[PDB]
């Protein structure tokens, strides 16, 4: 088989059609499936893989009390085909509390960090053997995308930091040709925090759209070239911003460069991809906490800051129902390349009571060039029913 | 009740061997392991070896590796100690003890390998005198 | 392997007295360890297994304790048949299994 | 591998011999079984597949409860080989809660239809990717077959509609091309009702046997022309009925243009397909409520609407034991294409009151040119043992 | 296929990066996982299997009271891929209390030991078959590796012993083709005592380090010539000794060609290899019970005997958290044959009361050229909460 090259042009895009759901919580209920949380999609050349970073237990278990934690030992990165619930059968690929997967044409590369905070290792384990590692270099949580990483003819690349989670932190771009790590880029440009970036192939480069956990509401754009391992990064554009928290529509604005110096602090790991000067984005319907979800094209938002013209708005999750981290994942058609996008659906701690464990489910939409209709897709646990 | 019958006392000149018996009273025996213990006149006690009566793995101490055996037999019910090549210093009292152990795990070792039941203990002598 | 010291060597108390005797393992033999007593002219009797634990054959007044590296067998209030060796045995999960190399106790009567 | 075509004639059938079951309800009483209805089986090259819309949940689960109704966000499109029961390791191949599904020759097309009742969308969903979709039309309900698609030399065909399912306002005819909509012919003819369709091929054209819920207990007909999307319709001539409700055969009439006008409203999914004059077909053995299930062969019934001779007949299932949707499917043979049937078994609610979950199991039977006995092949739960 | 002959060089090693973990027990307690001991690591051309002897019991289950033995008619051993933990869906590929398993670049052979102390039986089951049987020859346990065999050119070779393992009189090495013994060679040379040999390929020979249980706390060597099917034998020289029990490593002594006689009685399953003059191990921390996990590099320690110099040092497993035996296995990469490592982590009887069962799980290193971070991976169960 040969490598992915991504060379098709972007399909046309109307907004997005529902695609899968996992249910994982409601089955929990009456199952043994996995706890779990920063989850992601990724595809082969034939199939779309659910990865999630497991808590090393199941959800109806005593060890799922206290899963609230980030990093434990414990957690390892959980594979199954799109769809398929992890149930005990799934596969643990790495040891991790922090990952990112691609498929490059030939194999899977896994990067899989996991040990000390201030002292973790990230292995690169590729066609199922670990081939490469590297050392924290800032002392201080190294951690990567919790998304796909993105592989043109063989090179994959993959955004990893370091450093400060409110306040200046070390972010590198390695480029890794079959699990060996070939090249690292310093980040460069004028993204200033850039953590949990949501990745797409833009042949000939990739682009990442990133969150600011430090200074910006709106979000951090990385644009990456394959063939020189050049970096050049800024923002995304538009007055309507895409991190959480964030001011309202009606007082928010936004800069091309610069951080927006608006609920700065915080965010949440979401994506957005241009559509020539327009741009298609997803956020959390509440400005300040992770409920509901929504996504929208805003004309010229790639390009005019001053822009808040949106259009082609859905609701994916309603403004009462509760959200999480959400990604891009691009899927290879006959004739161009999809975008599609997953949220997560988090439940139980801190916010829900009923209940000693945190974990999600996943709902999945993709692009058409089609039309489609309107829903709401939440997570759909009873925590009253399946109550401590 | 399960209690152990040895041998009458044996005389032997330096050099040759003895066959020390020792048979259970219950008519049968479990896999309880099989221990000789000795006593040297006015001297503590000496741990020489054992074997398990069904299972069968034999086990011996260093001062004794060479120059000692052990087999079992469910029929006549009896476990039988051979030391072979004896010396004036081999003159003791041979006591057969029935161990708590009854089985050899190849990476744990061996569980209860305390004595918890005594034969009459064989006196043994080895000297050139009739 | 593992070298069992025992101490007194020699141990002598009157009747109705409390008797202390103290056995030390050269490594630690996580209370496997086992007390005998063996009468003049008879095979040794279990006395104490697992550190702790008497025997159908003996009473309340004969207490064994200890862990990990250093153990004691107390007699309370000494009786005329209590006159014997006293020896402790370790069983530590693998060969060789080594006793102490014993206790005599002499009953100081009138 | 090259797309199937079904050119092959029609097997030789004296009957149908038994297939499979899945003893879904009875494994669930001890088991991670999935709650199912509306089930259905479609077959690969080499491998036939149990399909059904799960209720995102176990049975054995605190969300069993209430799961009567027919649309919700959680429900999935669930997918197994024929005989391997729907336990957790099940994959959901889609977000739907009406679907059809059918296999090209080079791979699965899944129509998925999820979304607000008022305002829903069909994704179309081909070798594992979403390539397609479209928006209600009556915004009122959109739905399709229950069952399996019928593909030819690549061009698959579903009927979809919408509304109270009226004629040619309603009912559209989808041709569908490695997921793409290539073409949609509104219904055509004097079918004035038209939902649930069971279709087979019948090279050159597909045939379809309805049920229609307000004018006929006789059942509708459509043929679909591949080559040039023309669409014709009727209903079949039998004067023994398929459908549920209907009235005794002793007193029962049918029409071949218009609905009998007989015990109209309501219906149940069912199939019947032509042998020559003859027609073969299944119905419920009782004639007002879904008790029982029976075959047979009715002499001249696809073309006489007066005859009622019936011939060859087989219990399936006893007419003191529940049944539900059965629907066609087609097995291409070494020398001819035969047909195959299932028989959804719907235990629970609202007629079991033992129990709080509506669900089902599946029995599956194939057409012979050989002999066969006589049985019948309930789903054998007891509801009075896993009593709530 | 060819067969695999391992011709490449060794990995440049400086020291080992986290590849995989299984959470067995933490999974166990809200799941049916099976109850298992003596674990091992072995891949074929595409994927790492992680092997078990099962005790016949899942862990949650009245059976797994009293699986402290080691060998029973019901142990089986378990086959699954790297990750995915023991479920009932798990492979028992043969009857065995011992075994030891490879692939050989066209099939697996496993080496299947069972039946009674006094008189048991190897099977050799190579592609799915029975090929070969011998019985045991000093009819006291029959006993093999606990860890993968080595195929070079198709021809595996097998550590076999019997006995107290004595020298030439017990242990033997069994040349196997297609699952036929096709030689059978005496030990030789100055190892005494051998035992639960893990061996890794070392071109155009295979090297194996064992255990000694009686005179040595430092390891047996074997070196095996798989051309001539000669024999040589000796001792790891570091004298940082790799066994448990052992003498401090202030006071503790080796020997290049004798066991050291320092703590020589019992001992645990572990694994060394050369760099040059310096060598690779991981042992216990503790120096007389399997608590914690240590790797790191002696400097000369393969040919000078008083060498105390350690590198490289890393904690695997904390002081505070049990072990258990441990193994190499060997992972053929693009350009250089990388060692692996798995250690067992034991949990319950006879050293934890709070359950009654004796089981594990695994924790799972490779080799890096590339540089790494700190950590600890223990097993991670609360046995006071999955209390009895
Ligand atoms: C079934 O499902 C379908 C498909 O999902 C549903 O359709 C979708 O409906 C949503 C509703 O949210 C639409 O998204 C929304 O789009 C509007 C912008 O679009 C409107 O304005 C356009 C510009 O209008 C100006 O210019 C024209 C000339 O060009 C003038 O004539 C006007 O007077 C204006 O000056 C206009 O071009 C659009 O027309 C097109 O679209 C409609 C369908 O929507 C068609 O009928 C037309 O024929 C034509 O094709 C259209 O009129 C945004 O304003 C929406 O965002 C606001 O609203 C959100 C809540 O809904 C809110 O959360 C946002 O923050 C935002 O609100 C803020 O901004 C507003 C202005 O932007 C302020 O007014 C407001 O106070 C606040 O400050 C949203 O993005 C989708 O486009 C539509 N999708 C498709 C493909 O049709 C359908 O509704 C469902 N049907 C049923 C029965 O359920
Ligand atoms: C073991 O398993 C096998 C296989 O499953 C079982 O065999 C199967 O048995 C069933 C019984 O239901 C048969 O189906 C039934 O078929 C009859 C029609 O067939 C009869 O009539 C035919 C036409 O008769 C007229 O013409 C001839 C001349 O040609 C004249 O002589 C007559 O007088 C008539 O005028 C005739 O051709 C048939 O003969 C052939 O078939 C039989 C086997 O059936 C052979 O023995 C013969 O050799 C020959 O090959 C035959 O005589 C239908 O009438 C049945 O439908 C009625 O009954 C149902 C209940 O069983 C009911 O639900 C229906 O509503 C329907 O009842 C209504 O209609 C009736 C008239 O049609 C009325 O009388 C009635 O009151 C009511 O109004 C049904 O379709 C299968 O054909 C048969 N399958 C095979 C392959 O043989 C076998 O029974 C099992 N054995 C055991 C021990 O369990
Ligand atoms: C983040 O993660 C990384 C990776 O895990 C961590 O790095 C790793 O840290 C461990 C710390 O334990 C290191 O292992 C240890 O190595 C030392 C040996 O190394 C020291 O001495 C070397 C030899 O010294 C002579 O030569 C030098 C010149 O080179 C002269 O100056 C000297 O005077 C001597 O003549 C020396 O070469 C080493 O320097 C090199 O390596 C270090 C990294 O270690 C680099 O910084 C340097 O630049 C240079 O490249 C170094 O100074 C061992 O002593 C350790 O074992 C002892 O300690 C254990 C407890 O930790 C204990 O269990 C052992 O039993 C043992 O202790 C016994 O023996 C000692 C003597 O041998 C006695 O001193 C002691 O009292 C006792 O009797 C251990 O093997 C890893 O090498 C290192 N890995 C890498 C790749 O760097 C990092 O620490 C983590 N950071 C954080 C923030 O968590
Ligand atoms: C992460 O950064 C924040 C923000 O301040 C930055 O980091 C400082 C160390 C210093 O270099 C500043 O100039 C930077 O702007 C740190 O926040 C401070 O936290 C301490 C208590 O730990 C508090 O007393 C100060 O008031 C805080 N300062 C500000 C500006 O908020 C934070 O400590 C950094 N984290 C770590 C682990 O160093
Ligand atoms: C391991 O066992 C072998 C086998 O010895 C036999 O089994 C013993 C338990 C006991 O019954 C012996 O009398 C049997 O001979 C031991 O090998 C013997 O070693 C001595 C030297 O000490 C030698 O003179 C004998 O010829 C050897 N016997 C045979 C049959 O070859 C070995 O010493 C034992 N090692 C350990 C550490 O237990
Ligand atoms: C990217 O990869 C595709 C294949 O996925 C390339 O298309 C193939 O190109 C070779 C050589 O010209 C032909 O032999 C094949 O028949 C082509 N396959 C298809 C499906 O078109 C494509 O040329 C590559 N493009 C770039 C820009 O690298
Ligand atoms: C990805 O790989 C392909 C193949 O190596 C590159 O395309 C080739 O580019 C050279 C120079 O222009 C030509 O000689 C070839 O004919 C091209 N092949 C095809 C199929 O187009 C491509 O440039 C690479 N792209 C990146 C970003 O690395
Ligand atoms: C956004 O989410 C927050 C958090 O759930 C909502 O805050 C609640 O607001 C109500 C009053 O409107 C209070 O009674 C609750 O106590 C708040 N909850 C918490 C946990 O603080 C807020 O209403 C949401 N805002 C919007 C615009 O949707
Ligand atoms: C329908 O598909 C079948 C294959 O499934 C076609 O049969 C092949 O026809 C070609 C051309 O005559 C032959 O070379 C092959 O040997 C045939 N294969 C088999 C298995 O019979 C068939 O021609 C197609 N039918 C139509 C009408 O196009
Ligand atoms: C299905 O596909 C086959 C192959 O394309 C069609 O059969 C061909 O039809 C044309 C026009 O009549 C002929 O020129 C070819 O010789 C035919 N080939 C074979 C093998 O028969 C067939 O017509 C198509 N049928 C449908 C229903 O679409
Ligand atoms: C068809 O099914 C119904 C139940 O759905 C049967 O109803 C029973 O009818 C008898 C009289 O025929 C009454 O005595 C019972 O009380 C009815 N039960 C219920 C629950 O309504 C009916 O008998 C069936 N009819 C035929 C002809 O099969
Ligand atoms: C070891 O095995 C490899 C194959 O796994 C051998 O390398 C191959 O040799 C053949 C014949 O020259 C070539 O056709 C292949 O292209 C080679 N493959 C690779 C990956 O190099 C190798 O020669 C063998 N070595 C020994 C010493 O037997
Ligand atoms: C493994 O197999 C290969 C192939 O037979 C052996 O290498 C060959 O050795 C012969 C004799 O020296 C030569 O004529 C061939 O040219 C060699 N082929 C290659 C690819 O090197 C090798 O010696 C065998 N090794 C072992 C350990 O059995
Ligand atoms: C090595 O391991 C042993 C055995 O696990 C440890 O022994 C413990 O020691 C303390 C007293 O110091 C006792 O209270 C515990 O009961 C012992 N544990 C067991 C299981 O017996 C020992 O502390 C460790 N020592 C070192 C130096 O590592
Ligand atoms: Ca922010
Ligand atoms: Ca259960
Ligand atoms: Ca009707
Ligand atoms: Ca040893």
């Amino acid at each position: 088989a040969e490598y992915r090259n991504w060379s098709k042009p972007q399909c046309g895009i109307t907004g997005f059609a529902p695609f899968s759901k996992d249910n994982s919580i409601r089955l929990s209920a009456g199952g043994d499936i996995w706890v779990t949380r920063e989850p992601y999609v990724s595809c082969d050349l034939d199939k779309c893989y659910q990865f999630a970073l497991g808590q090393g237990t199941t959800l109806n278990n005593v060890h799922s009390n206290n899963t609230v934690r980030d990093r434990t030992p414990y957690r390892t990165l959980l594979m199954n085909e799109l769809g398929v619930p992890f149930h005990l059968g799934t596969k643990q690929v790495c040891i991790a509390w922090s990952s990112s997967s691609c498929h490059d044409g030939k194999a899977w590369l896994h990067v899989c960090i996991t040990g000390d905070d201030k002292n973790a290792t990230a292995s690169f384990i590729y066609n199922g053997r670990l081939v490469d590692s590297v050392v924290s270099w800032s002392n201080d949580i190294l951690r990567t995308q919790e998304s796909e990483c993105v592989c043109i003819n063989g090179t994959c690349t993959v955004v990893m930091t370091d450093g400060n989670a409110t306040g200046k932190a070390d972010t590198k771009i390695l480029f890794i040709e079959e699990g060996k790590i070939v090249h690292t880029s310093k980040l460069s440009g004028s993204a200033q925090h850039v953590e949990e970036c949501s990745c797409y192939p833009r042949y000939p480069g990739v682009r990442c759209v990133c969150r600011d956990n430090w200074k910006g509401s709106n979000r951090p754009i990385i644009d990456i070239n394959i063939k020189d391992h050049s970096i050049v990064s800024s923002y995304v554009c538009s007055g309507l911003v895409g991190d959480t928290p964030r001011k309202s529509d009606s007082s928010s604005s936004s800069h091309c460069l610069n951080p927006n110096n608006e609920e700065g602090g915080h965010g949440v790991k979401g994506w957005a991809f241009d559509d020539g000067n327009d741009v298609w984005m997803g956020r959390t319907i509440n400005e300040t906490s992770r409920l509901g979800y929504e996504t929208f094209k805003v004309v010229e938002g790639w390009s005019n800051p001053k822009s808040k013209l949106q259009i082609n708005r859905q609701v994916i999750v309603d403004r009462g129902d509760r959200s999480g981290y959400s990604g891009i994942f691009s899927v290879e058609g006959k004739s161009c390349i999809n975008r599609c996008f997953y949220v997560e659906l988090i439940r139980g701690r801190k916010e829900e009571t009923e209940v000693l464990w945190t974990s999600n489910s996943i709902v999945v939409f993709c692009g058409t060039s089609g039309t489609y209709g309107t829903g709401s897709w939440p997570d759909g646990a009873d925590l009253n029913l399946m109550h401590t | 009740q399960v209690h152990l019958v040895q041998s009458g006392a044996e005389v032997k000149e330096p050099g040759s061997s003895v066959t020390v018996s020792c048979k259970a009273s219950g008519g049968s025996f479990n896999n309880q392991a099989i221990s000789w213990v000795r006593q040297a006149p006015g001297q503590g006690l000496e741990w020489m070896g054992g074997i398990f009566p069904i299972s069968g793995t034999p086990t011996s101490a260093q001062r004794f590796q060479g120059r000692v055996t052990f087999t079992a037999d469910e029929s006549t019910t009896t476990v039988y100690m051979d030391l072979s090549s004896l010396r004036s210093d081999d003159t003791a009292v041979y006591y057969c003890a029935r161990a708590g152990s009854d089985y050899f795990n190849r990476d744990l070792g061996w569980e209860n390998y305390y004595f918890a039941s005594w034969g009459q203990g064989t006196l043994v002598t080895v000297s050139s005198a009739s | 392997e593992i070298v069992m010291t025992q101490s007194p060597a020699t141990l002598s108390l009157s009747s109705g007295e409390r008797a202390t005797l103290s056995c030390r393992a050269s490594r630690s033999v996580s209370s496997n360890l086992a007390w005998y007593q063996q009468k003049p002219g008879q095979a040794p009797r279990l006395l104490i297994y697992d550190a702790s634990t008497r025997a159908t054959g003996f009473s309340a007044r004969f207490a064994g304790s200890g862990s990990g590296t250093e153990f004691t067998l107390t007699i309370s209030s000494l009786q005329s048949e209590d006159s014997a060796i006293y020896y402790c045995q370790q069983y530590n999960n693998w060969p060789p299994w080594t006793f102490g190399q014993g206790t005599k106790v002499e009953i100081k009567r009138t």
